[PDB]
């Protein structure tokens, strides 16, 4: 009964954190991709394909920190509202509560291993190929209203734009052909009352049309190939990487300590630092095996120096 | 009185203050983290931690709206948890009174905001950006009815290869000049060589015509509408619109910057009603939490909308001055309800 | 004058915690607001001072409604209210705070304000403190000192809130003397506290309210041999 | 049994709040840990308890040293602990409240385990009730689910924490009743309380914990005689 009270509690406020965060942690992306967007850079239309493509990169991350923040406001609040001082006084420590989440923690191990191996490279590999299709637009694509805009041998200059990237107003078109248009709609671009000039042959018109990653390999190929240390980091950042949240357990359960006046969220950004430490060591760690300069043994190295950590603290 | 605006605004000052201290260094350290990834043979770890402070001046700038916000919150967070602003108003004084001193501690912020804007910010940029990569190329301009297209232009008044095309109000062309140097002595004239100038044929060994660039705004064009300080900005903007339409993204730089000060000012009062409303008897931590969400929002919400104000149609000052508005009047709303 | 309140009405999370309570209080003369707790004693004493919304009710003080009045508009008219935790100006000295307060009377220059300053401190006996900050004195200092604040906005009407809130028997009858003091002042006092032993011994016309209305009413000699206040709220044995 | 206090001693931000408070509380009997506000009543029994670490002095129960046990592993020895805030699994049924601690006991099987929940409810007149939330019921109901859950447990001494705190006249003697009752079931009850008036009607033997040290120790009747307790705590007029 106090297991089922303890995971019913630390599911519903680890997703409701887990589902703050992805909406924090993507919604900036999502807007930056926006702002990409706004200046022709990126088609309007897939920056939410591109969302969908980035979902097991963010929640890789995300859920090793929604599960540290929900296990923490849980044992938060069995602190500030004193039901931990009578799980105590009845003869249920802390760690025993913390032992009790480990078939929790397993299947969120088993979530996050199923992220890493699997969808964070199925992802980033769709994501690539879409990316690099974003990468081709040139001409008439990337043309902003009130500017001039040069891309190899053309230069694009449009005195208005539509809210959709479409119906070009006051264009001036230049090589050396030198085009000029009062309307095109669009590479092929159809312009409409225009004058056409070679730098001297002049030619109005009325219409004219003118035509101007080792990160995201399938974890099948990266089964072998150990030799390789950029395989060498990738790989063992997908096999170690699922047990930070083995890690972000036994660290919540030693980092939650807090007085009911002192709050639920007190030890939150003091804590959240303290696992922000581990990742950020994790990356310094993925990046020297990509050189050959560290090994893959420090993989659990770092973080069994953090669960024996947090273990030692929980038993203080 | 003066003893309690003292205890108000001094308690929130240094907690404004506080924030600041604490949210520039973790800034700086953060950025440094990203900028070590990028290290070269050229590029040292101290090349890359002057670029990183280099860059506190600008990161402080962007701080600002928000250290403000959760300077407001725990500096009324102690003294509301502590059950001071209770015998405040038992005495009679007032929520727009207490409201009113917080603002005279982010009046401070403001007037910091200003001097980092104009004089600070964009001399560390210059700084900050000479220490990684150690006048614009290319440069295509209109001028009402004439395309003006200079492949190199420097600041001191010289000009190579340039081309300036002429049009009617029908839209056909007279000259299509070209030079391969070109000297600047007086504004609406530059003197230039090898004047090869087309007429509807022609040539000139030296002959100066009229043309609008300036040397002075020619270190501006390659800096973004929004790095821009206001005194830069106003002074360019008004230069294009002399001679051109200027562009959306440079009205938008001109109402993110007009309208923060107004920004800071909102986002304090939203601070000082929720300490009055939601967020009072809370703890010290969930207020910092909520503090930190709002920030986050305000950041989000004035990013999108500035996005938002370059691919419709409606001015950037309804984006910009949008959020500002409606939450001064739902802040204010909530300090009404008391 | 005369605090006028006739039937308060509040409700939370759509059950009315108070009724129709309706008392009324004089000018220099001790009211205990009492009753079960959480029936409404609590609630009704916040509706008076401000922090509570009054959903229905009138409250009147000399014929001047201040119903509608928030706290600090109501505290300008003269409405006291004295917090059970602790209020002090933390980094403020004992001296500032009453002086903190002082400086907000209008009809007081700097002359005479510094001379009411030295007789609150010597009234209290806090005058060996008046240089150390309110944070860093005793509880039964303090609440000295919150009290003589409070009187520094010449109040008419002091609202106690849980005078009697950690008191030792030794010290509840400074707590008496001083809520006495009041009285002898000018300024009536209502009282709300859950130790009803000793705020039924100053009071002069208490208030008992049980389910969110006044079930009795009359001096604590009343109180006591009360049928309906004996079986819901102090007991056969008293 | 026998729970022995020796030389109890903490000093916070360097100023020592308990000097050498000892006292000894035997099973089935009712000791009330009384003492002026601030003067080591209430820190010198969370030492007891075990939420503030010990600085100075031992505990022992029967030559069985507890100084070093943490607070989950006194519960085991049989020190029980009643928090005077609400305590309650808020978001448990009343019946869940005592079933997660019952589930806790070794010596108990799923046939005896819910007849002691049901003799558990039925004793504290609850049994009506077992069907609803922890933090939907009335504050009198909720203190007594967690005696309930507190007995589940099965504590050889229970520490109670302001037992009489917040507590109308009417219903102060449904408390004595419970701690009588507790008393009548062979528990020892450690009671600190700033009521000293009632805490003193139900108390055998109480301590008066002042300036940091014991000061007096005996009967209510003898506390009341003291000359040393009426100058410090209680006063010259008080019965
Ligand atoms: C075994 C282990 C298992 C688990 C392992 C996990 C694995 C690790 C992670 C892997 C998955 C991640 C995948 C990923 O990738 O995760 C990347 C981001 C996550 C990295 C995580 C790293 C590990 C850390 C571990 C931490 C664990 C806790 C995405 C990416 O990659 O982002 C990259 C993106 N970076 C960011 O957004 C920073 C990221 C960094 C965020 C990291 C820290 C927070 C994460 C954890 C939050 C936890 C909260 C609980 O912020 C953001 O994500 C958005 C903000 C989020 C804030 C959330 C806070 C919530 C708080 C709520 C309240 C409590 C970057 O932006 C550019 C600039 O934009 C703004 O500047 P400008 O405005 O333009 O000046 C930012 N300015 C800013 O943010 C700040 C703004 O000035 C605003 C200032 C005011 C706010 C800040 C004041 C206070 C700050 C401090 C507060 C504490 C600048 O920030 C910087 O300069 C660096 C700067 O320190 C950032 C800010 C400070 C750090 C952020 C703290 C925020 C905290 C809030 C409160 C707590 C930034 O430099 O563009 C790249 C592409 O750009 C380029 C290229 O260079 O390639 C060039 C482009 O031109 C274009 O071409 C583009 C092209 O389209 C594609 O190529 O390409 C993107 O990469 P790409 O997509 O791959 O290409
Ligand atoms: C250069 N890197 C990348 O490209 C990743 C890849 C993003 C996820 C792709 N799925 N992006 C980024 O850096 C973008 C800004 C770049 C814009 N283009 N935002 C920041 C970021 C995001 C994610 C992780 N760290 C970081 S910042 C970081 C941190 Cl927190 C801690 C230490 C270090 C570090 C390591 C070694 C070293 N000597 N100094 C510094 C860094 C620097 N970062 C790096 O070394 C990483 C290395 C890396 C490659 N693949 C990874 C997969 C997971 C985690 C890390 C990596
Ligand atoms: C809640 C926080 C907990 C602790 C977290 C600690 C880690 C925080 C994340 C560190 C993020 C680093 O953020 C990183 O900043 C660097 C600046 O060097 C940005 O870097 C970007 O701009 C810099 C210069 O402006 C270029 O040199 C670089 O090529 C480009 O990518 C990265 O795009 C961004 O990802």
């Amino acid at each position: 009964i106090i297991r089922r009270y303890l995971v019913k509690q630390v599911v519903s406020t680890s997703l409701v954190v887990i589902a703050l965060l992805t909406l924090i942690m993507m919604g900036g992306r999502l807007i930056k991709y926006f702002g990409v967007a706004a200046q022709g850079r990126l088609d309007a239309g897939v920056l939410f394909s591109i969302i969908g493509y980035r979902m097991p990169e963010f929640l890789t991350l995300i859920l090793p920190l929604g599960f540290f923040i929900g296990l923490m406001l849980v044992f938060g609040r069995l602190y500030v509202d004193h039901e931990m001082a009578v799980l105590n006084g009845s003869g249920i420590s802390r760690i025993r509560l913390g032992q009790l989440l480990i078939p929790l923690a397993l299947v969120f191990l088993v979530i996050q291993g199923i992220l890493m191996l699997w969808m964070t490279p199925w992802g980033l590999r769709q994501f690539d190929q879409l990316s690099s299709s974003q990468a081709v637009r040139t001409g008439f694509d990337l043309v902003r209203p009130k500017e001039f805009i040069s891309s190899g041998p053309y230069t694009i200059y449009a005195g208005d734009l539509s809210e959709d990237r479409k119906n070009l107003k006051d264009i001036f078109f230049y090589q050396d052909v030198m085009i000029l248009a009062k309307e095109a709609t669009r590479n092929v671009v159809d312009l409409i009352q225009g004058r056409r000039y070679e730098i001297y042959s002049q030619a109005e018109f009325q219409r004219y049309r003118l035509r101007l990653k080792v990160e995201a390999l399938p974890s099948s190929k990266l089964w072998n190939k150990w030799n390789d240390p950029v395989i060498a980091s990738e790989m063992g950042w997908r096999v170690f990487g699922p047990f930070t949240i083995v890690i972000a357990l036994m660290m919540a359960v030693a980092l939650c300590e807090v007085s009911p006046r002192q709050g639920r969220y007190y030890r939150l950004i003091p804590a959240i630092f303290i696992f922000a430490s581990l990742i950020v060591l994790l990356i310094a760690i993925r990046t020297r095996i990509s050189r050959d300069e560290l090994g893959v043994w420090a993989y659990p190295a770092a973080l069994a120096v953090y669960g024996i950590a947090a273990a030692l603290f929980s038993r203080k | 009185r003066r003893i309690v605006a003292k205890h108000v605004t001094k308690t929130t000052a240094l907690a404004m203050l506080g924030t600041t201290i604490v949210l520039v260094i973790l800034q700086v350290l953060f950025t440094y983290l990203g900028e070590l990834s990028n290290l070269k043979a050229d590029y040292s770890a101290w090349q890359a931690f002057l670029y990183v402070l280099w860059g506190a001046p600008r990161y402080l700038y962007e701080i600002l709206p928000i250290s403000a916000l959760i300077g407001a919150i725990l500096g009324l967070g102690t003294l509301a948890s502590n059950s001071e602003l209770i015998v405040m108003r038992s005495v009679g004084i007032s929520l727009w009174r207490i409201v009113g001193w917080v603002i005279r501690s982010a009046l401070v912020l403001v007037l910091l905001s200003f001097a980092l804007s104009e004089w600070v910010v964009p001399y560390t940029n210059e700084r900050a950006n000479s220490v990684k990569s150690h006048e614009v190329r290319g440069y295509w301009s209109r001028e009402g009815q004439r395309f003006i297209y200079v492949d190199y232009a420097n600041s001191q008044g010289q000009l190579k290869r340039i081309q300036v095309v002429d049009f009617d109000d029908n839209y056909r062309l007279k000259s299509v000049t070209n030079a391969e140097q070109g000297q600047f002595v007086k504004d609406g004239q530059w003197l230039l060589n090898h004047s090869q100038q087309m007429a509807i044929l022609a040539n000139a060994a030296k002959q100066p015509f009229s043309l609008a660039l300036q040397p002075k705004y020619v270190h501006m064009v390659t800096i973004d509408p929004e790095d821009l300080s206001f005194s830069q900005l106003v002074s360019f903007m008004n230069y294009m619109r002399e001679y051109s339409q200027v562009p959306k993204t440079y009205q938008l730089a001109f109402w993110k910057k007009v309208a923060s000060p107004f920004a800071l000012i909102t986002l304090v009062l939203v601070a000082c009603s929720f300490i009055f409303g939601p967020l009072r008897q809370q703890s010290m931590g969930f207020r910092l939490v909520i503090a930190l969400f709002i920030g986050l929002g305000f950041y989000y919400l004035q990013d999108f909308l500035g996005y938002a104000s370059l691919v419709y149609n409606p001015s950037p000052a309804w984006f910009v001055l949008g959020p500002i508005v409606l939450m001064f009047v739902a802040g204010s709303y909530l300090l009404y309800r008391a | 004058q005369t605090l006028c309140i006739k039937h308060l009405a509040k409700n939370y999370s759509k059950r009315w915690v108070v009724k129709d309570v309706s008392f009324e209080m004089q000018s220099g003369q001790i009211v205990g607001l009492l009753g079960p707790n959480g029936a409404g004693k609590t609630t009704s004493f916040y509706m008076v001072v401000g922090l509570v919304r009054m959903d229905k009710g009138e409250i009147h003080l000399d014929n001047l409604d201040l119903s509608d009045l928030a706290m600090h508009e109501r505290a300008r008219k003269g409405i006291g209210y004295l917090p059970q935790e602790a209020s002090i100006f933390r980094k403020l000295t004992i001296a500032e705070n009453i002086m903190a307060i002082l400086e907000t009377r209008k009809d007081l220059n700097k002359q005479q304000r510094q001379q009411r300053l030295q007789e609150l401190l010597n009234d209290f006996k806090i005058t060996h403190i008046k240089d150390s900050l309110g944070m860093s004195v005793s509880g039964g200092e303090r609440r000295r000192a919150e009290i003589a604040r409070a009187l520094a906005a010449d109040p008419k009407f002091m609202l106690l809130d849980e005078p009697f809130a950690g008191v030792d028997p030794i010290s509840v009858g400074d707590i008496k003397d001083i809520i006495r003091n009041l009285k002898d002042r000018g300024i009536g006092v209502l009282i709300t506290d859950h130790n009803v032993r000793e705020t039924l011994a100053i009071c002069e016309h208490a208030y008992i309210v049980s389910e969110g209305a006044v079930i009795a009413e009359g001096s604590p000699q009343d109180i006591l041999e009360n049928e309906q206040v004996r079986k819901v709220y102090l007991g056969d044995d008293f």
